[PDB]
């Protein structure tokens, strides 16, 4: 280090969709940006509209034709709504989109959240737990990233029936391929409507495929620059067992960093 | 620090390979930003800790040198016996430190694929990488290879399997099968669109504003598909092992 240099720019100010919970966007419903009019879940639709599209500022406030995106209140149930930017509380217009996927109200402390899988579902602020319904991802494409994936002793992960653990990486195996969501769920590409999950959360916990209805925590992944998948909420990674393939299981474990926790997408 | 990576082609193992890597990479990484390491800033650095070599052995005789520039990972120069040559792009100070010791010579052409494959007559979809091919490129340069065709086709497989390795994860696990199974194989389409794209992913990464890159990044999948990557949350960013430095985040 010593006469150092350049430093980012901060007039980037990008407007993307954001998706979340079961690939759907924030959406303002029926392009109503009437003061308090609220904004929903909806499908991405086929063509990139204003009602999806919203403008990350640098004040921190998240914008969608000029209007705020605003919470109502700071308690754990509130609606988040559409709002004049000047007129509403300044401290429930701001918004922070972390690195994990989660997008706070700071002053609230509070989550946005998809609490309904319903199409078309309110979206609220909620308390912080980490819930695949509380995960979101920005960028106009919304689409699931489908790629296989692989682990200890170069093996990949193979759905079986609702079971799941390290066979031969076979490329014509569809039950192989995984859609990895906006979520920030791990799903069969065979039937998306199951999702990799932890039974419970204690070191041990095996992780299978349950629907991903419920939207919790154990349904939500995060894959890290180290090789590891792993569980924000619970402070653990995903585990092939005692480094042994043959167990036929993929637990839950804290990291150590082994080679039994390290796992590559494979495009 | 430390210049004497070495690799031998000699009873190699994915394990041997694995472990080149990762000393390569913990010698190039100067920092962490939004938790994925960075190649060091050009300006922290003077000259003399600029470059650095891996000794890319076939026996404990025949064997080479690479010349790797720090501030980007890039392939300046090559040594065999007391020879050197320099790619027609290296920095100026290449010569300074190094291979100092040794009858330096310059190459017409520079190591940016387009001129590599523009020399060897193929492309990079083309051209098989394993432990056959890094065989002979190491026995062809030694031997006082000369041919300007041969030498930018090593040069591809040399610099795919050392420089573009220790970029990206997914890189150094195919390089690492071929090794395992004793099979060569062509670059992928999503290979190469990593390859392509360094530059553009290290950007996006360290100029993102809220979780979000300000230009979307648009890779493609084996099946030659557009995997489209505008997020540090969406998972294809984690096959990066070093990024290219670009600017410090605001704080």
């Amino acid at each position: 280090i010593v006469e150092k240099s350049k430093i980012c720019s901060s007039r980037y100010e990008p407007t993307v969709r954001i998706g979340g919970r079961d690939g759907m966007c924030v959406d303002v419903y029926d392009n109503g940006y009437h003061n308090g009019n609220r904004i929903i879940m909806w499908k991405c639709k086929d063509r990139l509209e204003e009602n999806q599209l919203w403008t990350l500022k640098s004040d921190k406030t998240i914008r969608s034709n000029g209007k705020c995106l605003t919470t109502y209140g700071y308690a754990p149930g509130s609606y988040v709504m559409i709002y004049d930017c000047t007129s509403a509380v300044a401290e429930a217009t701001y918004w922070e989109i972390w690195d994990n996927g989660t997008i706070i109200n700071p002053k609230s402390a509070l989550v946005l959240s998809a609490e309904s899988s319903s199409m078309g579902g309110t979206l609220t602020v909620q308390t912080n737990e980490y819930l695949m319904r509380q995960g979101w991802r920005t960028g106009n494409n919304t689409s699931p990233f489908v790629t296989s994936i692989s682990g200890y002793s170069d093996l990949c992960m193979q759905a079986q029936g609702s079971n799941v653990w390290m066979a031969d990486c076979d490329s014509n195996k569809k039950e192989q391929q995984w859609a990895l969501y906006t979520d920030g769920s791990i799903r069969s590409v065979q039937n998306t409507n199951n999702c990799l999950t932890s039974k419970d959360h204690k070191q041990g916990s095996t992780i299978l495929l349950m629907g991903c209805s419920n939207g919790w925590a154990s349904q939500r992944w995060v894959f890290k620059n180290d090789g590891s998948i792993y569980s924000l909420y619970d402070d653990m990674v995903m585990d092939v067992k005692g480094s042994d393939p043959s167990l036929k299981q993929i637990i839950l474990w804290p990291y150590t960093g082994k080679p039994n926790q390290i796992w590559l997408t494979l495009f | 620090e430390d210049r004497p990576i070495k690799f031998s082609t000699e009873g190699a193992t994915s394990q041997s390979y694995k472990q080149f890597i990762e000393a390569l990479r913990e010698r190039l990484r100067g920092g962490l930003i939004h938790d994925i390491p960075v190649l060091p800033d050009p300006t922290t650095l003077q000259e003399r800790n600029r470059y650095i070599t891996v000794e890319l052995s076939n026996s404990d005789t025949e064997s080479i040198e690479v010349g790797i520039d720090v501030t980007n990972a890039y392939v300046v120069a090559y040594r065999a016996g007391t020879q050197s040559y320099f790619l027609r792009d290296a920095p100026s100070s290449a010569s300074d430190y190094l291979f100092t010791g040794t009858d330096q010579h310059s190459l017409p052409f520079y190591g940016t694929y387009g001129d590599l494959e523009r020399w060897a007559h193929q492309s990079r979809q083309q051209i098989p990488l394993g432990l056959q091919a890094l065989t002979h490129g190491i026995s062809f340069f030694r031997s006082g290879g000369n041919d300007n065709e041969e030498k930018a086709r090593t040069l591809i497989v040399i610099i795919q399997m050392v420089a573009e390795a220790a970029r990206f994860r997914y890189i150094s696990n195919r390089v690492r099968v071929s090794i395992q199974t004793g099979t060569a194989f062509q670059p992928d389409a999503a290979m190469i669109s990593l390859e392509n794209n360094w530059d553009n992913l290290s950007r996006g990464v360290q100029e993102s504003v809220q979780d979000t890159f300000p230009n979307q990044v648009t890779l493609t999948n084996i099946r030659n598909e557009p995997v489209i990557v505008d997020s540090l949350s969406h998972p294809t960013v984690a096959v990066l092992a070093l990024m290219l430095f670009v600017c410090n985040p605001p704080n």
